């Protein structure tokens, strides 16, 4: 919330992967002085000899930038009384840990999780090419400022894309694949040569989410698994 | 997947079929995929009494199909089993672990928690569709994420979580509720409706949408 | 210059713990003071698990 | 009035599923020719997963492309497969 | 240190390296008006139809960038009694020094340290492809401004890259195959011969940190040496 | 290299490979590192007693591969016999010369000032594990950077850094002192944590953060 004199102002506070796992838990004791949001559209226009031709893609990738000053005076903190340039520093060192370690392509772990306490708002976050820009002119002299502009990946609300467990009824590891494999693996060398010839000969003679319920794609697992304990031909088939 | 309907006043099978797919010429799929006869929808529910699997009235349900399972010959089987009862094959079947939602809901997060039991007699209990679903959300999220002895990343963080009482902690834990949700295929979305903090309680209520 | 033609080459990559293999057969070199100095290295016959 | 065109890509693989295969679509090139004597296309993907170790040679793409937008009830709206071959 | 409740603050300060061994430093007495650091992020974010895909590759140059003036009072020295001008001379010197014979002749030092005691903050840095730019003006008559863009080879802390120790467990040179090259210096024409057809006798038949403690991979090396003393052959194989 | 852990309260041997390597599957590749009998875990220490070098229960260690040398042969056989002795062949066994500890701290920067000594009998004292790196560290630090007679650029300039004592010279020396002790590959940083001053008395402490 705001300060709509229904309720005290709410600051923002930043969610970091800890190296251990778990989390590192950040938060500002002055907020932003500018803070602003752009939401791009993939939306491109062509200009036919006749007329007008409008194409949408849908939702870009926002950008979140804001700026802000640290304050002055010693405030205490929930863990020890810091003041704003060791505030500040302990946020350099985050996003240098954070920059630093992701020099695999990217973290397997967490995004930056942010949570907006004025408008009620939360997304999932990473650096944007900006980066964190400090800087203190003459004016100001004991006041530091900080830059940040970051790239929205989603709402916080929704979970990973990947990670989300399907429906996987039935059985997505059929063991007549294993065992049939397993007998194949088995077979003599002479075996696999006459069933190679068995399938050859029957492609000649072609013309001139698993259930074993209410399903017809695990047809050919539980024919392929017979022909070998019954001796259809020298070796399977198919 | 599927939609239901209810058969309205003197409705024409045509205009369910136009009303749905924009084509008219659909019916004859939707009528296969119904079991219906010939007198597809009639008016007087007496008539019903001679063929009732066979013959429809109004105020009866009918289910619809998505375009894409319109001319399955193996769908219009299948849609011709599960007749009002199809969400059965999308929540599932699973067993039956609640024995008394008296008893877990007053001890929470720990081991040594939940039980198999029995409904009627000699069965054990088999609970199913809409039932499924309210469990498979509810001992999801009981299970703390690291615990389980294969695929870990089930479970929730939810019990890390009972931190200091202020405002910026409810928020955290509704974004682990709304996390754990949401991880599940079956549900489309979540949402936080509201939330009460008392001196040492949390109260929050949140919406969730299952499909069918 | 420690790169020449018909030297086998030996690649780590550190994206994901891998190890890559392979055979040189051109170079490519490019100097100037506009932008930087690179060298291009030919390869064929690449395989990994080095 | 100016048309509406909300472009809906999905692709299809035969031997990884292939709906995870076509979200990660960023575009792609198909050159059919008649003058010449082979037909060639290209698929651009991204760089999200490690695709050298999973798309096996020789396989099967098929690519199905969506005009415009399907309530719109439009003549467009048909599925209709753009191309189909052999990686 | 600042101003703020620890006593008085300490300047920023510059060190150089001395052509003849030991180290030349340059503090600015009068701190910079403006000071700006930009720490972007290599990353790049690309959607495709229904996902937003994030990739990054580790942290960005951090460029340090500053300017300030020099003063017009004269202040005591190490030596000699230096005004602005005679300071902002030894500094363009300095530069000159470190740039002009950069790419020609040799420098001694690989690198520059710039030390921020107001800030806390220490790094390793080389002159921007911007650099030196100094400017006077009207409104400045006998001032002397500088503006200098810097770019940040590393942390301090750590220790230069050629300097570096690695485990080095166990023998480093594998003295079997160092003196099996010397045995086989003084070998005749056709048992080098010999060895070359024995060596591929074996080719065409073969499908059908030294420390022998706790580890397997001297074993070859040992066996070399040990089949050209005994002579397993002419010349000896492998 | 190797990560260190402990049996817990009834832990299964599953649950370990599980979750540090994240697959279940591994544990059966990882019994043989710990050179365990088929009771791998047992809770109790007088079923301990049965075969004491063949099991784990209950408070003892375990070794714990990187998942590279997970598969390798010979870290398997070399961490079954060796057990303990892995942190001392993984740091590292030489002579001792610390032989005068309270008198080296009594002359450092200057030369002659360390020597070998006798522990056991009739043997040259030799160190092991953290304290071959305390030795080595210690020497190096106090020797001056290009007095070795081969692989010169090493030591420091800490024999060449005494001045007026105001605190350029304070941070000059504690930048001296990291590069120092960040040179050798085996130690991951080092950072300062105290710098203190007594008129002509340097004095201050560094953590340094050594590879598991």
């Amino acid at each position: 919330p705001q300060s709509d004199g229904i309720s005290n102002l709410h600051r923002i506070a930043l969610r970091f992967p800890k190296e251990g796992g778990g989390y590192d838990m950040y938060r500002f004791k002055v907020n932003p002085e500018n803070y602003t949001i752009d939401s791009p559209q993939r939306t491109t226009a062509i200009k036919t000899k006749s007329d007008i031709v409008i194409e949408d893609y849908g939702k870009d990738i926002e950008v979140i930038n804001f700026t802000g000053t640290t304050g002055f005076r010693p405030v205490r903190e929930a863990d020890g009384l810091k003041t704003g340039k060791q505030k500040m520093e302990e946020l350099q060192s985050r996003v240098s840990e954070y920059a630093m370690q992701g020099g695999s392509g990217n973290v397997s772990g967490s995004y930056l999780q942010f949570f907006n306490f004025t408008d009620d708002s939360y997304y999932k976050v990473h650096l944007a090419p900006q980066g964190l820009k400090i800087t203190r002119s003459k004016d100001e002299p004991l006041l530091f400022r900080y830059e940040i502009t970051l790239v929205v990946i989603g709402s916080l609300t929704e979970a990973d894309r990947s990670a989300v467990t399907t429906e996987e009824f039935g059985n997505v590891k059929p063991n007549a694949s294993q065992r049939v494999d397993e007998g194949i693996k088995e077979l003599d060398k002479n075996a696999r040569k006459t069933r190679d010839r068995n399938n050859q000969e029957i492609s000649r003679r072609e013309n001139t989410i698993y259930n074993p319920r209410q399903s017809t794609n695990g047809l050919k697992g539980n024919i392929d698994n017979m022909a070998l304990i019954i001796g259809y031909g020298d070796g399977g088939v198919s | 997947r599927f939609k239901k309907h209810v058969v309205q006043h003197e409705e024409t099978m045509q205009a369910i079929a136009q009303r749905y797919y924009g084509d008219v010429s659909y019916w004859i799929d939707l009528v296969e995929h119904n079991n219906l006869k010939y007198p597809y929808l009639v008016e007087t529910d007496e008539e019903k009494m001679k063929d009732p699997e066979r013959l429809a009235s109004t105020g009866d349900t009918l289910i619809i199909p998505i375009e894409s399972d319109l001319t399955d010959v193996s769908a219009k089987e299948i849609n011709s089993r599960d007749k009002d009862v199809l969400v059965e094959l999308a929540l599932g079947r699973d067993l039956n672990i609640t024995a008394d939602e008296k008893y877990f809901n007053e001890h929470g997060t720990s081991d040594n928690i939940l039980a198999f039991s029995t409904n009627g007699n000699g069965d054990l209990d088999t609970v199913k569709g809409i039932d499924n679903m309210k469990q498979q959300l509810q001992a999801r999220l009981l299970t703390p994420r690291g615990s389980l002895m294969l695929h870990p990343n089930y479970g929730s963080d939810l019990h890390n979580l009972f931190g200091l009482n202020i405002p910026e902690q409810a928020t955290l834990i509704e974004m682990e509720v709304l996390r754990t949700l949401t991880s599940d295929n079956r549900v489309k979305s979540a949402n936080l409706i509201d939330w009460k903090i008392q001196g040492n309680v949390y109260s929050g209520q949140f919406s969730v949408e299952i499909k069918s | 210059p420690k790169y020449d033609l018909g030297k086998r080459l030996f690649i780590e990559d550190k994206q994901r713990g891998d190890t890559w293999e392979f055979y040189i057969e051109s170079v490519e070199h490019k100097f100037d003071y506009k932008q930087g100095y690179y060298t291009t290295v030919g390869v064929t016959r690449g395989l990994k698990d080095a | 009035m100016r048309r509406i065109r909300r472009p809906k890509v999905r692709i299809e693989i035969v031997t990884y599923n292939g709906d995870e295969f076509g979200a990660k679509l960023l575009g792609f090139q198909t050159k059919n020719s008649m003058e010449d004597d082979s037909s060639v296309f290209q698929i651009n993907m991204a760089g999200d997963t490690y695709w050298d170790k999973l798309v096996m040679a020789n396989d099967i793409i098929r690519i199905f492309i969506t005009p415009n937008d399907d309530p719109n009830d439009k003549e467009g709206k048909q599925e209709r497969l753009i191309q189909v071959g052999m990686v």
